[PDB]
């Protein structure tokens, strides 16, 4: 049963505390579908939700402390000194739209059924693993490199220790959600986080509007900037 | 090397410390007196990881050890009698100068950024070069975590498969076998004291350096 | 344990008295699970304060005679030194001058302590069970054997391991003589705070302890500015 095996894996997570569900969402009917494919929704949000987390709390401490690439391109309009929240403000509107859009087009590979099927695999609700990117191997253009592991250091790993690895995948992504929301509670409500106060500098904006604000409309593209 | 990068554990073959019994063992063989001091608990780990921590206090070692050598001599002020600087149209710089700058921190930050450069990068083509688990094999060891003896620096003077287009001249220890032969325990009686007088320039260069 | 066995420990802690429970709170069913499990809370919650009580009244003593640490408490360009929070009045005062993060710190600390007392689990992995299913009612298990991911150095009972092969009968002579003088040291201690709020309460200490004006059961003061916490000391009380 995909209960008893989320069970055996909260055990595996912490077994001081093990199975942790005040609210019976393993339980909720999602859209009406069966408690299995519930389960892998549920388990596929955490580990997207852990995994993006701490990404982004690693690119706070890169964005706010300051690191930059060199050269032309959406680096040369943030203002020096810029703040976390205020370098995703003063990126380009292309920029935003174009890393949403990106990672629009990972999720969709994500979730399509070719790219899972070309893998011999099934999507997450249906029989599959939850939080299982595949490779590129049905997209149209052949694609260099696939997303995890892309110079395939896991290509022999035991299965034990693949086992392993997402069980500290889901608590490091647990805690990376409570540092990286830290880090967004400290700035919208002063003295929430006692570590960071001081640290955080508060920031007036909606940080749940990606597109707010807009952004400069510059065109950073030199050779060949015919759309200007 | 691809198939070797695994970044997971492959089982033991040697009689390398693994555990906390044979820690303890080196432990009371380097001073019956302390035994094994492990407040963190870092022998309660794998076997990887207690020939991680070996071979990086052996390395601490033989770097302490030279970095107090180094700066009593500095302070000292034996400079070179040579010029440091100077010979493809490039500015004079002395070691006289060098020394005169000040203290050998000083002194270090005197010196020139690619000399500074080259100095480094000679000692991590000295670091990759112990750490090439090819060149060990080749030779009689393997690596530390894999069970290899920590410490080991493999012979850069060699005619075998895995040896530099150009001949190298002398290896990094030993040179001129001034070990020649040590008795077959003689050696680990000198690893023994390796491992207590690292320890003792450790604690002594930090003291200076704090001071 | 049973009415028959907290008759016996009470008999062997005090042969002349045996069984006191003036209210009954023995057979008082609280939490509704059973006289055993009623007899293990209450025995557990002895045993607590007895502990708390006797090493309160020991830092009472210490930090009421100036005998502050050498190493200050918060770190910076302008810090709290243990001095200044010596001089900051009598013990519960410097309690109350604490920092907010020491304060919420050692709580939380102490907390987390609690937390891990009560676990089922670690108490298991420690051998013996939770006070109220049959195990021994006061009994703090390893902070080693429960499985924290960097091995801890010590544990918090015995951590050097001096009481470690000890006698059966060292060992139950120790635990009635840690219920007892918790007995004592919880009036000790009571005594003290009461002598600070009410002057002349406890007879004897008369001008030995030092006064203090807000409330002692008051973890945190004015200076803790968390959320309520003004709001909740607005109003004093007797
Ligand atoms: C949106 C993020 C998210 C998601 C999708 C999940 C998903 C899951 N968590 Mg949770 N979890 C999260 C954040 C999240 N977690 C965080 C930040 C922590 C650290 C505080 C934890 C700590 C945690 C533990 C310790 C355990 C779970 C477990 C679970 C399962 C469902 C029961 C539950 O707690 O509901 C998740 C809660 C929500 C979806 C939020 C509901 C919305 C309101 C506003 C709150 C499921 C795998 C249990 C499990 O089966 O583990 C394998 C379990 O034992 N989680
Ligand atoms: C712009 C394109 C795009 C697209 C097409 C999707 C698509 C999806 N996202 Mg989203 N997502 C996006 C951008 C996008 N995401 C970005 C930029 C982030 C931050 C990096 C996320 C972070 C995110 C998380 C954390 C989760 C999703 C989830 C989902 C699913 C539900 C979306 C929904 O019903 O929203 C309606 C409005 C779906 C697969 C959920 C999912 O897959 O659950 C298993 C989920 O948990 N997304
Ligand atoms: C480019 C040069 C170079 C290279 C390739 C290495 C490589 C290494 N050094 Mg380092 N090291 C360097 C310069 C270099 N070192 C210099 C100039 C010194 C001063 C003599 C040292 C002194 C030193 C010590 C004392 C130690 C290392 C250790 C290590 C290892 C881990 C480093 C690590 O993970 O850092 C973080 C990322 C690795 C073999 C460690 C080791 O031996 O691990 C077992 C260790 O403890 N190095
Ligand atoms: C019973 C609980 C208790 C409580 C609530 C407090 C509360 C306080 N103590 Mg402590 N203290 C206690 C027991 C306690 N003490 C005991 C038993 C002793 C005797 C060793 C002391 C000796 C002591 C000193 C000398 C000082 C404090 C100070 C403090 C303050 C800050 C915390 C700190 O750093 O203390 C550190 C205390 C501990 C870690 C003791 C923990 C309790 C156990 C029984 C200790 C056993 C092991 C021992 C350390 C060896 C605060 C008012 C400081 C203060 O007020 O400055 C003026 C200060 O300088 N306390
Ligand atoms: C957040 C921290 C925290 C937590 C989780 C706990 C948890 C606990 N404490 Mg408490 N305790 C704390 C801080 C904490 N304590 C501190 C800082 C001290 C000072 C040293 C104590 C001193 C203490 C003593 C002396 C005793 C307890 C007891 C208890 C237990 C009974 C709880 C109960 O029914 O109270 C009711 C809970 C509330 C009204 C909720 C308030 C919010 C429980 C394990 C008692 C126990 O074990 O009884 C068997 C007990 O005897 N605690
Ligand atoms: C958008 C834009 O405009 O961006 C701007 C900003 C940005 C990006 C910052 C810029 C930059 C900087 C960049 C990109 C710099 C790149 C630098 C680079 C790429 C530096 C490599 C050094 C490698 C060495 C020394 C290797 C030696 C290697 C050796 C010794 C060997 O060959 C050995 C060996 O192989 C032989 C010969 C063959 C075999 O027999 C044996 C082996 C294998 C052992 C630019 C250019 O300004 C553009
Ligand atoms: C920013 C994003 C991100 C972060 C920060 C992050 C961190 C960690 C950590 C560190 C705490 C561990 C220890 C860990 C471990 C594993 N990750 Mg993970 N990971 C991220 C992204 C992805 C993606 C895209 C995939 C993936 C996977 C796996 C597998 C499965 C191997 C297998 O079963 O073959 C294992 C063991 C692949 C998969 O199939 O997951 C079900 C997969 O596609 N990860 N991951
Ligand atoms: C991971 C995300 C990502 C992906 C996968 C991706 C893919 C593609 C593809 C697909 C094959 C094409 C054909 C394409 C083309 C252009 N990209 Mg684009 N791009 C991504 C990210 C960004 C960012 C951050 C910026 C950017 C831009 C431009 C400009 C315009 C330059 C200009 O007008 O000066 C052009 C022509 C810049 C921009 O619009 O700057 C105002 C800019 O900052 N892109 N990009
Ligand atoms: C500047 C750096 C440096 C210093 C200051 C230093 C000082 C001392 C002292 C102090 C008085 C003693 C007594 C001593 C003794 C031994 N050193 Mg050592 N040593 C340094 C460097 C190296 C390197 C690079 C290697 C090495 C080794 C050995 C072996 C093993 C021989 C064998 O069994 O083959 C023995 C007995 C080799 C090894 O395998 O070490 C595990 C090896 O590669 N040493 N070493
Ligand atoms: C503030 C803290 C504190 C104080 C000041 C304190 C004082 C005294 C005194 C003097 C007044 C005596 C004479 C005494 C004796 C014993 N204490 Mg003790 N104790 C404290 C704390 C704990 C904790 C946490 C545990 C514990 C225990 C034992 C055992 C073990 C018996 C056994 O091994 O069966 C014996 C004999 C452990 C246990 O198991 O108790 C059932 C245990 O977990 N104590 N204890
Ligand atoms: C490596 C790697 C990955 C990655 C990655 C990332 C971050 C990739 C990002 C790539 C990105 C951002 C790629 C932009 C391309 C832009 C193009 C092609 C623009 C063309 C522009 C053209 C053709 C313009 C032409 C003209 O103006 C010209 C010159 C003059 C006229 O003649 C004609 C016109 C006017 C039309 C994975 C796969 C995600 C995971 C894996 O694990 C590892
Ligand atoms: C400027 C210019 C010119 C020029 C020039 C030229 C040709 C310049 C050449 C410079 C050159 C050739 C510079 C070498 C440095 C080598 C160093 C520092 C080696 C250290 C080596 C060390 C410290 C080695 C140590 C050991 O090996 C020992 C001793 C024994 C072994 O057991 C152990 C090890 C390996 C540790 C022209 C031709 C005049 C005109 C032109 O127009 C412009």
């Amino acid at each position: 049963s995909a209960k008893a095996d989320l069970e055996a894996f909260a055990k595996e997570c912490n077994p001081v505390v093990g199975y942790w569900d005040p609210l019976g969402l393993a339980d909720l009917p999602l859209w009406g579908q069966d408690q299995d494919a519930v389960i892998g929704w549920l388990r596929h949000s955490e580990i997207k939700h852990g995994r993006i987390a701490m990404a982004g709390f690693v690119g706070y401490i890169a964005h706010a402390n300051g690191f930059r690439f060199g050269g032309i391109g959406p680096q040369n309009v943030v203002p020096e000194g810029a703040s976390a929240p205020e370098v995703w403000d003063s990126i380009p509107f292309l920029a935003k739209l174009q890393i949403i859009g990106a990672i629009g087009v990972l999720e969709h590979i994500s979730e399509d059924k070719n790219f899972l099927a070309a893998d011999g695999m099934k999507h997450y609700m249906r029989g599959g693993k939850p939080g299982y990117f595949p490779t590129f191997s049905a997209n149209v253009h052949p694609m260099p490199l696939n997303l995890f592991d892309p110079f395939k250091w896991s290509k022999n790993a035991s299965p034990e220790k693949k086992a392993k690895g997402l069980v500290t995948e889901t608590n490091n992504g647990r805690l990376a959600m409570l540092g990286l929301f830290g880090f967004l509670s400290e700035s919208k409500i002063p003295g929430s986080v006692p570590a960071l106060s001081g640290i955080i500098p508060s920031y007036d904006g909606d940080y749940m509007q990606p597109f707010l604000p807009t952004g400069p409309d510059t065109s950073l593209w030199t050779i060949g900037n015919l759309w200007a | 090397f691809a198939d070797e990068f695994t970044f997971d554990s492959k089982p033991w073959s040697s009689s390398e410390i693994k555990d906390k019994a044979g820690l303890e063992a080196l432990a009371k063989k380097l001073n019956p007196t302390v035994g094994l001091w492990d407040p963190l608990g870092i022998a309660e780990t794998s076997p990887e990881t207690i020939g991680w921590f070996r071979h990086a206090e052996i390395k601490h070692g033989r770097v302490a050890m030279a970095a107090f050598v180094g700066y009593c001599v500095q302070s000292n002020g034996i400079h070179f009698p040579w010029n440091i600087q100077g010979w493809q149209g490039t500015p004079v710089v002395s070691f006289a100068d060098i020394a005169a700058a000040g203290g050998p921190a000083d002194q270090w930050d005197a010196l020139s950024t690619p000399a500074k450069l080259q100095i480094l990068g000679v000692i991590g083509f000295l670091e990759m070069w112990s750490e090439t688990s090819v060149v060990l094999k080749a030779d009689g060891q393997e690596h530390y975590v894999r069970g290899g003896k920590p410490g080991y620096f493999p012979k850069l003077s060699r005619s075998d498969e895995m040896a530099f287009p150009h001949p190298v001249p002398l290896n990094l220890w030993d040179p001129f076998g001034f070990t020649s032969k040590m008795t077959p325990e003689r050696k680990e009686k000198a690893l023994l004291a390796e491992v207590n007088n690292g320890r003792l320039a450790m604690i002594g260069i930090f003291g200076m350096i704090s001071a | 344990e049973s009415k028959a066995e907290l008759e016996s420990l009470a008999g062997k802690l005090n042969p002349v008295i045996g069984y006191w429970d003036p209210l009954n709170l023995a057979d008082y069913d609280q939490w509704s699970q059973g006289q055993e499990a009623a007899i293990g809370f209450l025995r557990h919650a002895e045993i607590k304060h007895g502990r708390v009580a006797m090493a309160a009244f020991v830092g009472y003593i210490v930090q009421s005679n100036g005998i502050c640490w050498p190493w200050a408490l918060t770190g910076g360009p302008n810090g709290v030194m243990h001095s200044d929070i010596l001089a900051a009045g009598g013990p519960a005062d410097q309690w109350d001058a604490l920092p907010t993060a020491s304060k919420l710190q050692i709580l939380l600390f102490v907390g987390g302590l609690e937390l891990w007392s009560e676990n089922s689990y670690v108490l298991g992995l420690s051998g013996e069970k939770h006070y109220m299913r049959g195990g021994k009612p006061g009994f703090f298990p390893s902070i080693k054997k429960g499985g924290i991911p960097h091995p801890v150095p010590f544990d918090l009972f015995d951590p050097f391991g001096l009481s470690k092969n000890a006698s059966p009968e060292k060992k139950a002579k120790g635990l009635l003589a840690e219920i007892n003088n918790g007995r004592l040291a919880m009036l000790g201690i009571m005594a003290f705070v009461s002598e600070s709020k009410v002057p002349g309460s406890v007879p004897a200490l008369a001008g030995k302890i030092a006064p203090y004006s807000g409330e002692v059961m008051a973890p945190f003061a004015a200076s803790d500015n968390l959320p309520f916490v003004a709001d909740m000391l607005k109003s004093p009380l007797f």
